[PDB]
RNA sequence: CCCCUGAAAAGAUAUCGGGGGUGCCCAAAGCUCGGCUCAGGCGGGUCAGAAAUCCGCCGUAGAGUGUAAGGGCAAAAGCCG
């Protein structure tokens, strides 16, 4: 900056995006990451492995995979969230890695996030994850029963404000109080194919 | 004082670094610049001379400061303050160290001969290459008899051979 | 007075680092992973001195004999005594010589 | 007239000036119940919970050392933010200093006496306190600066100005600022 | 016993050589997780002041890190919980 003594941090930490820190300690493990990021529409699941001049992805989506199963339901929810889980562990699963570690950056490890719901998805397609036993979502919150009470007391209260907090949910063709079953759906949806892929 | 040939020759590292010597000897010339030290009426100046050493060695600061008042002096006398500018280019940042039983010196110095041999500081120095410029001269040409006797002047006052170079600025 | 032997007590140039070079290193070092045969230099990093070999195995190559846990078991010499250089990666470069 | 509608517009939707927020500072030597008086009182004023601020170097003239509280603040987000402005813009008098204005956003003003403002009455076990009031103003984006991952500096054209934050305390909350 | 220099860019290296320290201290000054950023400067702000708490801008470490010297350290090795 100004000098010659300035030391000019790492370009992702004056980006502001990895800690190294922590990328040190997850490194040390030697096992493939299961990189979550959020965004403010998607988000992205990767399994990645680390290597010195490069970090190789084995599997990488962000959330516009599920359209290709028929989701209606928003894009970055803890449905979505699961769900982008299960896809991504069916794949890593082809692919070859049976065991991952969390990697989620500089986001916060609250419990019931979402980061924990693609965890319990790529867990639930049969890749190990290590985790505490009190931070992934309630069964509830990853079918979306939050959003659809929400949206039955929304539209029982003030049915305009119900229409312009979920227009994108009734264009789509879905009311927000159906997304449990709808979410049932699309989770048989993708068993059944990945299912019927890995036995192939 | 010793005879300055004790401490003419340079035979070890330079002695420098104060904040490690203890009792280090104060720098006793008062000043360094002079005659008409302003660079706006430097520019009238249109002759450089210079006091040159000829061999490496180490001049005393004494040595240095009977030189600067012989020379200033001579140019103050002869050529005017307003007519010259006299500097004494070298600092003596070298320390010098005697070995001598003494008084309250420390209680390493009252053991007598070579025990404990690294003396306490007895002056201060300049440690001077061949080619160094010792003393500079700026100058208007009528007045280089006078600027060359006083550079004659100042050079018998050191302890290693010189010389003077005259050139243009 | 005689020279003091402290694990570290003549590193004050071995151990700086220019102005350049300050903070954390890159983390390539860490994902190289050596087999047995492999030829390294030991490469002292100055901000993990902890885990350092002594500053008498700087520069010199050694021949991966096995791994512990993290580290790696190194076989050298010092002048002809064979010494065994357990350390972690962070330390080490490989060898392109052969 | 609420929060939401408190903005200073320009001809771009997303140069609108809005308050960012409120804070209210009591400083208080060092008492433990000359805090908790000043915390009791920031509480009923505001009505937001007061957060105990230690101080941060030991100085031994005033008598504090470094980790102790010697302050209560109250951070005023919103409606309550607004509420409590007008409350001690009355309490001060509808007026504001131009040289008080810094030159990003931020009016500071000080409250003498509490009972000045409306709604308080004198209490004998509580005293007469004073406070320092900070009023931030901020354009939409600022969330570039204090955001967790990715964080950068917001641009020139996005930050409000002195003379945006002098205009907008005149044309908007209606303060005379000389 | 320990650090810097001597020590001559691998290793080793002495003098009643130069500059210093050691015979401790700490239940937190030890372990870990998280948050934060220091010295200092500048603008605004009741008492309030050079210096208290508060709002903001700058700030490569100019701070701190028990204790010598040297080295290391900034989403930390510092500060707080
Ligand atoms: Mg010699
Ligand atoms: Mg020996
Ligand atoms: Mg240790
Ligand atoms: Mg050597
Ligand atoms: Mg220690
Ligand atoms: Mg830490």
């Amino acid at each position: 900056a100004r000098g010659a003594r300035y030391k000019v941090p790492f370009r992702r930490r004056r980006e502001g995006v990895t800690n190294y820190r922590k990328r040190r300690k997850l490194l040390l493990s030697r096992k493939p990451r299961l990189v979550v990021r959020k965004t403010n529409k998607h988000l992205i699941a990767q399994i990645v492995i680390a290597r010195p001049h490069g970090d190789e992805t084995v599997v990488g989506l962000d959330t516009r995979v599920l359209s290709k199963f028929g989701w209606k339901g928003d894009e970055n929810n803890t449905s979505a969230a699961y769900l982008l889980g299960l896809i991504v562990g069916y794949k890593a699963r082809a692919k070859g890695i049976k065991e991952a570690i969390l990697d989620i950056g500089l986001h916060r490890p609250t419990p019931g996030a979402r980061v924990f719901a693609v965890m319990k998805g790529v867990i639930d397609a049969g890749v190990e994850v290590p985790h505490g036993e009190e931070v992934v979502p309630s069964e509830e919150r990853i079918r979306g029963e939050h959003v659809a009470e929400y949206a039955k007391r929304l539209k029982e209260e003030a049915p305009e404000a119900y229409k312009a907090r979920f227009s994108r949910y009734l264009q789509r063709g879905l009311p927000p109080e159906e997304l449990p079953s709808h979410f049932e759906e699309v989770k048989k949806k993708i068993v059944e194919y990945y299912e019927q892929k890995l036995a192939k | 004082a010793r005879p300055a040939r004790c401490y003419r020759r340079i035979k070890g590292p330079p002695y420098t670094r104060e904040e490690y010597i203890h009792g280090a000897p104060m720098i006793q010339i008062p000043k360094f610049d002079m005659g008409t030290t302003s660079a706006a009426a430097r520019a009238a100046f249109t002759m450089v001379a210079k006091l040159v050493a000829e061999e490496r060695g180490q001049i005393r600061m004494q040595a240095l400061e009977a030189a600067r008042q012989i020379s200033s002096k001579y140019l103050t006398k002869y050529v005017g303050d307003a007519n010259y500018y006299l500097r004494l280019n070298v600092v003596p940042h070298h320390v010098l160290r005697e070995n001598r039983m003494l008084a309250m010196a420390g209680a390493d110095r009252l053991q007598e001969g070579m025990r404990l041999a690294f003396g306490s500081p007895a002056g201060r120095a300049a440690r001077v290459e061949p080619g160094q410029v010792i003393f500079y001269v700026e100058f208007k040409p009528e007045h280089l008899a006078h600027v060359k006797e006083a550079l004659r002047r100042a050079a018998s006052k050191l302890p290693i051979p010189t010389r003077i170079v005259v050139e243009p600025k | 007075v005689k020279r003091t032997h402290g694990y570290r007590y003549k590193s004050r140039k071995l151990l700086s680092k220019a102005p350049r070079e300050r903070g954390m290193s890159g983390l390539s070092r860490l994902l190289y992973e050596y087999k047995p045969g492999d030829k390294v230099v030991i490469d002292i990093d100055p901000t993990f001195i902890s885990t350092a070999p002594h500053r008498r195995y700087q520069g010199k190559v050694g021949v991966v004999i096995g791994t512990r846990g993290r580290a790696y078991v190194i076989e050298t010499y010092i002048g002809d005594k064979k010494k065994i250089i357990i350390t972690t990666p962070e330390h080490l470069r490989p060898h392109l010589g052969g | 007239m609420k929060w939401k509608e408190l903005v200073l517009v320009k001809d771009h939707p997303m140069k609108r000036v809005y308050i960012e927020k409120v804070v209210v500072n009591i400083g208080v030597g060092t008492g433990g119940e000359r805090l908790e008086k000043a915390a009791n009182l920031l509480r009923e004023l505001t009505g937001a919970e007061p957060s105990l601020r230690r101080a941060k170097r030991s100085i031994k003239d005033f008598g504090i050392r470094k980790g102790e509280p010697i302050g209560v603040a109250v951070t005023l987000r919103r409606d309550k933010a607004v509420e409590f402005l007008m409350r001690a813009l009355q309490a001060v008098g509808n007026r504001i200093k131009r040289s008080s204005f810094d030159e990003r956003g931020n009016v500071c003003f000080g409250i003498k006496e509490h009972i000045m403002l409306p709604g308080v009455k004198y209490d004998p076990a509580v005293g007469i306190w004073g406070m320092d009031v900070c009023v931030r103003l901020a354009k939409p984006g600022l969330r570039v600066q204090l955001r967790r991952r990715r964080r950068s500096k917001v641009g020139k054209g996005q930050l409000v100005t002195r003379e945006e934050a002098v205009e907008f305390f005149q044309k908007v909350l209606g303060v005379q600022v000389d």
